RNA sequence: UAUGCCAGCUGGUGGAUUGCUCGGCUCAGGCGCUGAUGAAGGACGUGCCAAGCUGCGAUAAGCCAUGGGGAGCC
RNA sequence: GUGGAAGUCUGUUAGAGUUGGUGUCCUACAAUACCCUCUCGUGAUCUAUGUGUAGGGGUGAAAGGCCCAUCGAGUCCGGCA
RNA sequence: GUCGGGUGAGAACCCCGACGGCCUAAUGGAUAAGGGUUCCUCAGCACUGCUGAUCAGCUGAGGGUUAGCCGGUCCUAAGUC
RNA sequence: AGGGAAACGUGAUUCAACCUGGGGCCCAUGAAAAGACGAGCAUAGUGUCCGUACCGAGAACCGACACAGGUGUCCAUGGCGGCGAAAGCCAAGGCCUGUCGGGAGCAACCAACGUUAGGGAAUUCGGCAAGUUAGUCCCGUACCUUCGGAAGAAGGGAUGCC
RNA sequence: UGUCCCAACGUUGGGCCCGGUGAACUGUACAUUCCAGUGCGGAGUCUGGAGACACCCAGGGGGAAGCGAAGACCCUAUGGA
């Protein structure tokens, strides 16, 4: 007996890899009187013909590691591998900063805090950039 | 890069092709003329007397 | 590549022609298709 | 019927990447001898296969509980795992 | 003078096409258009010929596959030939 | 006496030789233009079964007439 | 600080190339191949297809290099015995 | 690759299962050129296949490519006639 | 509608495709034409002709071959990893045909390669071959210089896990 | 730092034996040679001695002025480019 031919309809038929197709081994007499589609439909609803499950690689480990990491763990010098510009993008780092020191002047102004005068001094120097972070803003601010 | 073997694989061009004229495969499909009998090229058939021995 | 109509009526041809004498011919013959072609070993024109 | 401890350390002789095929020829051959019949006519069950082949082609135990029958007319021998 | 019809394409795939879509296949001149295979089609057979595909085979030949109407049962057609 | 040398015998292999000739080669005489009324050539078809050659052309190894010929033919 | 230039750097990314081993091969896997090392890799870059230039003529960042395994004058047949 | 089994006159290499492995810009998927039936089925093993063969891109015999809306077809490019 | 044995989700982050903007460069300026829009709606009819299989490669192409060569495109967002389209391992998918096997602790010799005490380039035309160093962070860095560079100069320290 | 002193042990694939498949190079003849001599002065084959029972396996290559290519050097030709 030879097989080959209903393994592809098989593969076909329960749309899956020819390599996933399962053929009961006490039944190549049967398998092999399959010509049709339908005789390997047949044979599938027999269960003499299944479809192996496929796999999918656990995560498990790895969702600890991004655990421990996202904790701040498991990142010392020796485990880096990029340089540091590459670990952190330098001017995606300054987008972010910027954007959030100019966000905050903006909240204080229409919140009446700081006069349009004041705003425009501190934007001016956010925008040259005078201070490392939000806080030191705020700090700056409160003279 | 050697120009034997390894740079016959770059043939994959068709130039000649079979005459609608004479039915020989020498019609060049990128000139448009037969090299054996000289359709596209001349209302007269293709011929020259050095296809044979002077004398004969 | 891309065949015309002409090209596949060729090629057609030459599939017919590439089949082997019939048995018959050799009994009335008492006794080979010498242009039996084969795609791979050959080359057909064009 | 008997059981027999087959030792395997003369597969270290083959190449190590092919110690478990050698290891198939060895039992094959040390159950054809001590039950007294031909190679051809001792079967090996895949119980034994695959506890031959367990931690791949080249790692092979150093040894094999076997249990091993014997009968019928032209004398023959069937061997699984224990 | 060509003629349009040559003859039935009778195989295991044009019994199908007869048997459950009402669909008779011929091998025809290779000059003829889906609109000429219709024509020759209704007026050899007396049939309506609801649509017409057509192949250009290995063969050398043109093979055109006939679906008929409703009302013509392409089986007893290909019955009577 | 193994491996083996020289010669022959029986049987192979091989296709020389001899015989045979549907093919060549050369000479002599005769004859001598075809095509838009589409030539020559080529392509693709064409047979009950049909691959090659030959013939033929969708009327497709063939159709019609006159004369010859003759009980066979495809 | 921002910005992100460059016949700019690292890079077996794709891709291109080939310094050394004078390694393997050398009736070969191959009439120019195999492996490691090595060089280039935003540009005078690399690459596909189409297209043009023809033999005392092309094409040549020039080596007498290349113009279908052949070029200090291609190939085919003829002159030609 | 190995152990069982299937078919067969015949099985290391044709097929099933298990166990063991290989490939991740490819040893996977879709395709251009080019090839031209190599595609599918049945029946085969004299030929072809780096051994064998029940197998096959091999041999015999049949079958298979269906479009208003996917390409061509249309336009013009370097450029050609 | 379909599809699924079944359930037949809901939110979020990073976001190829695709959409739309801002900036900069040129002794370099990055096609054309057909067509389309501009220019409504109903119903009906017509839409012919040619291609369509398969391979697309360590056996379907070219290389006399079932040749370790050569041969364009897209899949560039599958998981861990890490800077990464890197290595390594693993999915989906494919394969056991980069197609002869059996046997000898399997000798000499050869091809690739691992480990070698002490000495440490004595070897050699020559450190050829092999090796040494290595990723990332911190400190620190000479001569010379066209002030750009030299420079990762050199040299020193750190590096896991919980 | 096995490049060397100075080599060793080990790994994988070959090598060796078995089944199957199955070429090519090369061949005036003879041929078990060795030491001297002789000879167109560079001999397995001539002369004189010596040695020599036949066949087979594995080996590294001393010789056959080994095989491969009508010497690319040099000269000659009332040769070529
Ligand atoms: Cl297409
Ligand atoms: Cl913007
Ligand atoms: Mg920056
Ligand atoms: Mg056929
Ligand atoms: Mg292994
Ligand atoms: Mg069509
Ligand atoms: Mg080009
Ligand atoms: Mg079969
Ligand atoms: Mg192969
Ligand atoms: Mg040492
Ligand atoms: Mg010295
Ligand atoms: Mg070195
Ligand atoms: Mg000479
Ligand atoms: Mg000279
Ligand atoms: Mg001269
Ligand atoms: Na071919
Ligand atoms: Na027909
Ligand atoms: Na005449
Ligand atoms: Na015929
Ligand atoms: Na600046
Ligand atoms: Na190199
Ligand atoms: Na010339
Ligand atoms: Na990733
Ligand atoms: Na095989
Ligand atoms: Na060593
Ligand atoms: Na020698
Ligand atoms: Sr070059
Ligand atoms: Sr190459
Ligand atoms: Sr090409
Ligand atoms: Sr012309
Ligand atoms: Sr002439
Ligand atoms: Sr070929
Ligand atoms: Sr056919
Ligand atoms: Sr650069
Ligand atoms: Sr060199
Ligand atoms: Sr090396
Ligand atoms: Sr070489
Ligand atoms: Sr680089
Ligand atoms: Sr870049
Ligand atoms: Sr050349
Ligand atoms: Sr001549
Ligand atoms: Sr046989
Ligand atoms: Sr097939
Ligand atoms: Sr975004
Ligand atoms: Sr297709
Ligand atoms: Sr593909
Ligand atoms: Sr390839
Ligand atoms: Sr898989
Ligand atoms: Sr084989
Ligand atoms: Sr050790
Ligand atoms: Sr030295
Ligand atoms: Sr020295
Ligand atoms: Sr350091
Ligand atoms: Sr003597
Ligand atoms: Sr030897």
């Amino acid at each position: 007996t030879d097989l080959s031919a209903q393994k592809r309809l098989a593969a076909d038929v329960l749309d899956v890899g020819k390599n996933r197709v399962w053929f009961n081994p006490e039944r190549q007499g049967d398998i092999a009187d399959a010509i049709t589609r339908e005789d390997v439909r047949e044979l599938v609803d027999e269960g003499a013909i299944q479809a192996k499950d496929k796999k999918g690689n656990s995560r498990g480990r790895a969702r600890e590691r991004q655990k421990k990491r996202a904790y701040g763990h498991q990142k010392g010098a020796g485990s880096r591998k990029g340089k540091a510009g590459a670990r952190q993008n330098s001017k995606e780092d300054w987008e972010s900063r910027i954007r959030a020191q100019r966000t905050k002047l903006r909240e204080l102004r229409d919140e009446g805090t700081l006069s349009s005068s004041q705003y425009r001094d501190l934007y001016d120097k956010a925008g040259g950039g005078e201070f490392d972070s939000v806080a030191d803003l705020e700090r700056y601010i409160d003279a | 890069t050697g120009a034997g073997t390894p740079s016959q694989g770059k043939k994959n061009t068709t130039t000649h092709t079979k005459c609608r004229r004479c039915g020989e495969k020498s019609y060049h499909t990128k000139k448009k003329v037969c090299s054996s009998c000289g359709f596209g090229k001349s209302a007269k058939r293709r011929d020259y007397e050095w296809q044979s021995k002077a004398g004969e | 590549g891309k065949k015309s109509k002409a090209t596949k009526k060729r090629l057609a041809k030459l599939d017919n022609q590439n089949s082997r004498v019939p048995a018959w011919v050799m009994l009335k013959t008492d006794r080979r298709n010498h242009k039996r072609r084969h795609w791979r070993r050959n080359d057909t024109d064009e | 019927e008997r059981v027999v401890t087959i030792p395997l350390r003369d597969a270290r002789a083959e190449p190590n990447h092919k110690r478990a095929d050698k290891a198939m020829i060895l039992i094959r051959e040390h159950l054809a001898k001590h039950f007294s019949v031909d190679e051809d006519a001792v079967r090996l069950d895949p119980s034994i296969n695959e506890a031959a082949w367990a931690r791949g082609r080249a790692n092979t135990p150093s040894k094999i509980r076997v249990r091993a029958a014997r009968f019928e007319e032209e004398g023959e021998a069937i061997v699984e795992a224990e | 003078s060509w003629d349009v019809i040559k003859h039935p394409h009778v195989t295991e795939k044009a019994m199908n096409d007869m048997d459950f879509q009402n669909k008779l296949q011929f091998a025809v001149d290779d000059r003829a258009s889906k609109g000429e295979v219709a024509d020759a089609v209704e007026e050899q057979y007396d049939v309506t010929v609801e649509q017409v595909n057509t192949q250009n085979t290995m063969d050398g030949e043109k093979k055109a596959v006939v679906r008929l109407s409703e009302d013509d049962d392409a089986q007893e057609v290909a019955s009577r030939i």
